[PDB]
């Protein structure tokens, strides 16, 4: 899988959110809405298929 | 609604249903009864 670091930016994570592609958004510890309102130390984006 | 969300219509649930159109409480006491109506469309 490949791991892509984001890191020292500013995310608008609505936009994925509100995106219609997606089938499942499924969000653990967190809330998707809410997630505009929140600072994180460090992203890691894992993807695969 | 359509098919696939029918899940949203229950307590805590997240998604465009849940939140811009029917917000069910955390503490529902109650019964949610879905049916495939696909006899009876932009409207």
């Amino acid at each position: 899988w490949n791991r892509k670091r984001i890191s020292n930016c500013v995310a608008d994570y609505s936009v994925l959110y509100n995106s219609a592609s997606f089938s499942t958004f499924k969000c653990y510890g967190v809330s998707p809405t809410k997630l505009n309102d929140l600072c994180f130390t460090n992203v890691y984006a894992d993807s695969f298929v | 609604i359509r098919g696939d969300e029918v899940r949203q219509i229950a307590p805590g649930q997240t998604g465009k249903i849940a939140d811009y159109n029917y917000k069910l409480p955390c503490d529902f006491t109650g019964c949610v009864i879905a049916w495939n109506s696909n006899n009876l469309n932009y409207n």
